């Protein structure tokens, strides 16, 4: 019967200039509300959202993924992984009610693409016509990766994403944005100095720093550095295995083909099992409120 | 002067949850990510002994004074092109009359 097919269908009437303007409001929201998480913003919990949703494909049935907007369904919206995102929600729903015409899932990964432009990272291509899909549709708990595991892990899980080596790398040196929170996750304490700066010292200080297994307040077990930085055990496997410590010192050596790296794969998982239409306009690419003076 | 003069306890948090992780103030203070703070004002760009600078913020050669510095924490890859401070910047000016009125007292 083959998998579900989704086709991209944009909203009555709309192009550039309407999403710019959804755009522009997640933006000076995000440059209001900086008082969030002990100043670091709500500009990395919003990245987190835009994967986490986009983060329960399956490329075998094609059920999952960005394009039905499921996560503001209770099932996916409670789901233990999840812990969190609530607050990323909370952020977007007030510009959801200025902009109703905008499908959920349109708007919760065009928040994490407005995210990481702002925080000076890369400039990440945009495709609208996500549309919501009935409650049925919604995913079952247990698609999102642990963290207390190893490389092989990492490696077979990504698969299913369908994401290579290369991919999984650039994808992980967004864990140079924000922290872990013991509340949520179990595990505590950030990746970098610069958690709302989008860099590549994820990298750099997975290999220059002196790092020891330790256990925190939940249990957990991470790896911590003097000078007060953490890991997880699936991010340290980075440096463990061959394959990935190579790609590593890579991006450790050159910001750019990180920068380059990171926004393709970050395209492509935000895109994750929808068929855009031959009709369908070519990938958005939105200016940014230092480009328009602010 | 042109910058007013806020709140220096409100400074407080503001230096501990945004320079902090890569900045000390106080006397003979390690350099982290960044420079010690201490002795910043009255002083020029890129001169603290021990630590490795940029070309770009030593060939500047500002004296740091509080409007300046105002200038620097708004936008700082603007005011200094090439500087590694990864740094988002304070964008609302009450943020930055606090900020620089703390760090008036906590480096002499
Ligand atoms: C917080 C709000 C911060 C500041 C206050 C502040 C100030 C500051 C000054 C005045 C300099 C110039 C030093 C000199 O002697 O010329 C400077 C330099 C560098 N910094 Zn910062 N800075 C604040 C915060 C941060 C944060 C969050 C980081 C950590 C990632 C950071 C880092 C550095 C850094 C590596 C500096 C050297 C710049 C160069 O190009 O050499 N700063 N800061
Ligand atoms: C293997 C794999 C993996 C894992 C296990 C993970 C995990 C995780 C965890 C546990 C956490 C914490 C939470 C809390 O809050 O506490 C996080 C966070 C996180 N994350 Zn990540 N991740 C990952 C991938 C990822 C990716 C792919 C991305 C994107 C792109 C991300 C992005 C993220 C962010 C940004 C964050 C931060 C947030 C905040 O801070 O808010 N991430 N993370």
């Amino acid at each position: 019967t083959t998998p579900l097919v989704h086709v991209a269908s944009v909203e009555k009437g709309r192009s550039y200039e309407d999403f710019q303007k959804v755009y522009n409001a997640i933006a000076l929201k995000l440059r209001e509300d900086d008082e969030y998480d002990n100043y670091i913003g709500y500009g990395p919990v919003l990245v987190r959202l835009a994967w986490h949703t986009s983060g329960t494909w399956d490329k075998h049935d094609n059920t999952g993924g960005s394009y039905g907007g499921t996560y503001r369904f209770k099932k996916e919206f409670n789901d233990p992984s999840n812990a969190g995102l609530q607050n990323g929600f909370k952020f977007l729903e007030p510009i959801h009610k200025e902009f109703p015409w905008i499908s959920s899932g349109d708007l919760f990964s065009l928040g994490g693409v407005t995210a990481v432009q702002e925080m000076q990272g890369p400039k990440i291509p945009w495709r609208c016509g996500r549309v919501d899909t009935p409650e049925d549709t919604t995913p079952d708990n247990g698609r999102l990766p642990d963290a207390d595991k190893d490389a092989d892990y990492v490696r077979t899980f990504f698969q299913r994403l369908n994401m290579n080596d290369r991919e999984v790398v650039a994808l992980m040196g967004a864990h140079a944005l924000g922290k872990t929170h013991l509340k949520n996750s179990g595990y505590e304490g950030p990746w970098g100095a610069a958690n709302n700066v989008f860099t590549n010292e994820f990298y750099l200080n997975l290999l220059n720093e002196d790092w020891k297994l330790e256990k925190n307040d939940a249990n957990n077990e991470q790896w911590d550095s003097k000078s007060g930085y953490m890991m997880l055990p699936t991010d340290y496997s980075l440096i463990q295995d061959p394959k990935y410590l190579s790609i590593v010192k890579e991006y450790a050596n050159d910001q750019d083909k990180f920068f380059k790296d990171f926004s393709k794969a970050f395209e492509k998982l935000l895109e994750n099992g929808i068929t855009f239409p031959k009709d369908a306009p070519s990938p958005f690419i939105f200016k940014t409120l230092e480009e328009q003076g602010l | 002067t042109e910058f007013k003069a806020g709140s220096a306890k409100k400074g407080a948090t503001l230096f501990k949850t945004r320079c902090l992780q890569c900045h000390t103030v106080e006397k003979g203070g390690p350099h982290k990510v960044g420079p010690n703070l201490h002795g910043i004002f009255g002083r020029h760009s890129g001169q603290a002994e021990g630590y490795s600078y940029t070309d770009a913020n030593i060939k500047k050669n500002v004296l740091w004074d509080e409007n300046n510095m105002s200038e620097y924490l708004t936008n700082p890859k603007k005011y200094i092109p090439g500087t590694k401070m990864a740094w988002g910047g304070l964008k609302k000016e009450k943020d930055r009359n606090d900020l620089i009125t703390y760090l008036k007292k906590a480096c002499e």
